[PDB]
């Protein structure tokens, strides 16, 4: 069972965010309803406000095992 | 001959600005240059470049020092029941005694959500009830007040009320605080050592 | 280039480098020193190194 | 005729000199020794000194005779000394990393 | 004369007594209360007994596992101790077929007996003092926190915990005086208790080089 903390930590948030809002920048689909916004990065926070964000991560232990986490499903807090 | 000397004690001390920022940037150098690599993994262990360990835990507890509300501590206990208290005043409840207050807080730290904390954090919480459970008991020896609230003064109960829903709320709330101080994987804590010793 | 007297930018010195590494930014320091300042493409051989 | 006056007879060679401190709060108003020179060794070998309270404030003495476990608690002893008898608040954990 | 000498030969005598005690060799607690008027009782005075073997220990069997395993303890009387010396102690090991032996001088010792201490008998182990050392026990000092010696067993348990190897722990040096105190050979782990602010204490592992 995986041990790592519940808690999404900051800089993932920051990484997430990156590569999703240049994921948005080419033509990838969007799948959060946009009321107008033109901004990719304000859609990527959109999309991580709503939990639709489509990305895992896998938190990497220092012997080389890991932990594979949902992005939806991690602990997120301002 | 005043003007003359007090321009001399002026001069000595603007001499200095400058030049006490000739060593104060070498530290800023050495420093950083020896120990920006060292960063916090998601075993709590503090780990090198090579991946050899410095720290078991970082700090002892792994607690970030831009967290600590208090002198080095993670919280201040009196000023969160304070708050607590100001922004939940039930009029509807009736206060504890001491023997309630025990048992109360009993009740609610067995359940396995509490067990998951540092232990050591856990019983400090203890020690701080068992202490407001002694005020209140001498605060209702002095004027003898019946714990059957029938006692005509009414107001005799303001004087030290806790209400069973303020005391949930005051531990669901230390459980917060201390949970979202923790160091955070990946930081780098080399680095924001030497920047906090050489500024 | 170096100076106004020749339109050279502004200097991101070491200094800078370090504010940088402790807020833990690993892509816009790359970004900041390396893809906007003076990437280049360069040939290797694998065999001889 | 000249030379073996300045001989040395009595005391430890390593010493300059000591001075006995004294206080005056109401918890004791009593005495302590302070000592200058680079040799603890010798300081705790004698009759009258309670030795096992003993304290260097260079670090290479105390590492060389209490061993480095020691030496890490007097680093972060002194440097907390030196930043708080100027007043600047440094939270302890940035230092214990240093040590 | 020389009263201090007689309080000397008293405290080297309590210390390494306990020394011996929490190394696990035999010691009992009737010699540990001993006090100085007993010792005086026990013993001579300095200028009438002199420095040569008079109340020096060799019953530090190893009480603890076997008591086969056993400390000599020498006082050697001269100031500077030599090669001659070395091999007079050398017989007196060897004819006696006791493992361990606890050597303390006045006032050092020859380079070539220096030289011989560490290859003079691959099955015996001499551990070096001078009287200096031993008038306080360093684990009675305030600056040191408490070591205990740590087990196989435990070993693999504990770099099971965070899977490691032991190259990746770090480090304390055979010549540190705790290390001499409790005369560990290197490629084990020492366990240290930090103390802190609080109750809680921190724990810490230390591996010998
Ligand atoms: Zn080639």
């Amino acid at each position: 069972k995986r041990i790592t903390t519940p808690y999404m930590t900051k800089y993932e948030r920051a990484r997430v965010l990156g590569t999703r809002a240049l994921q948005i920048a080419m033509c990838a689909p969007v799948m959060v309803e946009l009321e107008g916004e033109t901004d990719p990065l304000l859609i990527a926070m959109k999309e991580l406000k709503a939990r639709k964000i489509p990305i895992i991560i896998r938190r990497y232990l220092p012997d080389g095992s890991y932990e594979d986490w949902g992005v939806d499903e991690l602990i997120i807090t301002d | 001959t005043e003007f003359f000397f007090h321009t001399m004690a002026g001069r000595e001390g603007l001499v200095d600005t400058a030049v006490k920022t000739a060593e104060t940037g070498y530290m800023q150098r050495r420093l950083v240059k020896s120990l920006e690599d060292l960063c916090s993994q998601y075993d709590l262990t503090v780990r090198s470049s090579t991946g050899d360990i410095i720290q078991f835990i970082y700090g002892g507890d792994g607690l970030d020092p831009a967290a600590m509300e208090g002198k080095d501590e993670p919280l201040e206990f009196k000023r969160v029941l304070d708050n607590i208290k100001a922004v939940f005043p039930c009029p509807s409840e009736p206060a504890l005694s001491k023997n309630e207050l025990i048992l109360t807080t009993e009740s609610i730290m067995k359940k396995s959500e509490f067990l998951c904390c540092q232990d050591s954090f856990l019983q400090e919480i203890k020690k701080f009830i068992k202490g407001v459970s002694e005020k209140i008991k001498k605060t209702r020896d002095k004027y003898g007040i019946n714990d059957n609230g029938t006692t005509e003064p009414r107001v005799l109960y303001q004087l030290d009320r806790i209400t069973p829903t303020q005391v949930e709320k005051f531990l669901e709330t230390c459980r917060d605080k201390y949970m979202r101080a923790q160091m955070e994987p990946g930081s780098a804590v080399g680095a924001l050592c030497a920047q906090s010793i050489g500024e | 280039t170096e100076g106004r007297s020749r339109d050279g930018g502004l200097r991101l010195g070491e200094m800078e480098r370090d504010c940088l590494i402790g807020y833990g930014a690993s892509m816009l320091l790359l970004e900041r020193l390396m893809i906007s300042s003076d990437a280049f493409e360069v040939d290797v051989c694998g065999q001889c190194g | 005729k000249e030379d073996l006056p300045k001989v040395v007879v009595q005391g430890i060679p390593e010493v300059s000199r000591a001075v006995i401190h004294i206080d005056e709060q109401s918890g004791k108003e009593k005495y302590k020794l302070l000592v200058e020179g680079d040799n603890l060794r010798a300081v705790m070998a004698t009759h009258g000194v309670k030795g096992t309270r003993t304290t260097s404030n260079n670090t290479y003495e105390v590492e060389k005779t209490l061993g480095i476990e020691a030496a890490r608690t007097t680093i972060i002893n002194e440097i907390q000394y030196t930043m708080v008898n100027h007043g600047m608040s440094i939270d302890r954990r940035h230092v214990m990393l240093l040590s | 004369d020389d009263e201090e000498e007689t309080y000397r030969l008293w405290k080297i005598r309590k210390t390494i007594m306990q020394l011996c005690h929490d190394r696990g060799y035999l010691v009992t607690q009737d010699e540990l209360d001993q006090t100085l008027e007993e010792f005086k009782a026990q013993s001579g005075d300095k200028p009438s007994e002199g420095r040569p073997r008079r109340t020096d220990l060799t019953v530090l069997v190893a009480h603890n596992d076997d008591p086969t395993d056993q400390m000599f303890v020498f006082f050697p009387e001269e100031p500077k101790v030599g090669i001659k010396t070395i091999k007079v102690y050398c017989q007196r090991m060897q004819e006696e077929n006791i493992t361990r032996a606890l050597i303390v001088v006045q006032q050092g010792m020859t380079p070539s007996a220096k030289q011989s201490l560490v290859d003079m008998a691959p099955k015996y182990i001499l551990e070096q003092f001078l009287q200096q050392e031993l008038l306080i026990n360093i684990t009675e000092h305030e600056l040191v926190p408490e070591h205990v010696v740590m087990t196989k067993e435990e070993v693999t348990e504990l770099l099971a915990r965070y899977k490691l190897r032991e190259n990746q722990l770090p480090r304390i040096q055979a010549g540190d005086p705790v290390a001499r105190y409790f005369g560990i050979k290197r490629g084990q782990v020492v366990k240290i208790i930090r103390p802190s602010e609080t109750a809680g204490r921190y724990i810490t592992y230390r591996l010998v080089q």
